[PDB]
């Protein structure tokens, strides 16, 4: 998944 | 770039914005030198049950009859917010968001838990750990009394914290130190190591100057702190094995998707 990248992109 | 003190102050300012409970505030609570009331102490099943509703927790529902599983579930809620806090802090490190997005993910994947255990030391004394933004205090003996393998999780974190707290770092020191950890050019799978090492060079220079100014009596503190990075890797390694005993011998205990992603293919 890409959950960590979701917290990054704000 | 040339001014190391400006970098230190920028990181400290971001540190204060990202982490609600700093070491300074935690020390004021643990030593009782604060205006607010003492934390609620959680030392057994009854005191946990009495302080449970002050623990932040949003889910479908009553979760379980077992104390170990109750703490396991609540500790993973905290871990999720810690990753979110560290991610927020990481985006303020100068140059971090200019890196490849895949490398930002990689640096976070391997860095967050080393940072989590570093900042836990700020919330620990030899007898327990602060929880719920300093509102409660859960004793070391209680965490160690949990049935296997739950009683084995926190004890190595307490052992690390006693030795780590002996260095007497403060929030200004820790802000640079955790940035150094995130900007590790030797994380597995990094695509562009050179620009990462360029950032860590300034962070390391700022850290060394910060420790010399803030601890002029602590000779070779820079070297001692870098050696603690090896203590943190053993904690991660031991923690992953403890999670695997849980995964093989305990039932329904699936980790939060964010934690599963971090631990998946880790080392
Ligand atoms: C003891 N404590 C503060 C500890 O803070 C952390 C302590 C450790 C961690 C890291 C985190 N660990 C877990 C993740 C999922 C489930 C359990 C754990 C435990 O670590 C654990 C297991 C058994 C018994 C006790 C803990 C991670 O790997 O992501 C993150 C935060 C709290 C806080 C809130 C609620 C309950 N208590």
């Amino acid at each position: 998944s890409t959950l960590l990248a979701s917290l990054l992109q704000s | 770039s040339a001014d190391l003190r400006a970098l230190a102050k920028h990181l400290y300012d971001s540190y204060i914005k990202s982490f609600p409970l700093t070491k300074a505030k935690a020390r004021a609570i643990l030593t009782g030198k604060t205006t607010d009331k003492s934390p609620f102490v959680i030392y057994d099943m009854n005191s946990l049950m009495m302080g449970e509703d002050k623990i932040k927790f949003k889910h479908i529902t009553e979760q379980s009859k077992e104390v170990a599983i109750r703490i396991f579930q609540g500790c993973q809620f905290r871990s999720v917010e810690a990753v979110q806090e560290i991610t927020e802090y990481a985006k303020s490190i100068p140059g971090f968001v200019n890196l490849d997005l895949n490398d930002q993910v990689t640096l976070l994947k391997y860095g967050v838990h080393e940072i989590i255990y570093t900042m836990l030391a700020s919330l620990m004394n030899k007898d327990g750990v602060l929880i719920s933004e300093g509102q409660g205090f859960m004793t070391r003996e209680f965490l160690k009394s949990l049935r296997k393998p739950f009683g084995d999780f926190m004890e190595p974190k307490f052992e690390f914290a006693v030795k780590f707290n002996a260095l007497e770092l403060d929030d200004s020191d820790l802000a640079i130190f955790i940035a150094v950890i995130i900007l590790s050019g030797d994380r597995p799978g990094l695509l562009n190591v050179k620009p990462i090492e360029d950032i860590q060079d300034n962070l390391l220079q700022a850290l060394e100057l910060q420790l010399k100014l803030n601890h002029p009596e602590s000779s070779q503190l820079f070297a001692k702190l870098l050696q603690k990075m090896t203590d943190l890797r053993q904690i991660v390694t031991e923690h992953v094995q403890l999670l695997q005993v849980i995964k093989k011998t305990e039932t329904d205990m699936s980790l939060h998707p964010l934690l599963q992603e971090i631990y998946k293919d880790l080392y």
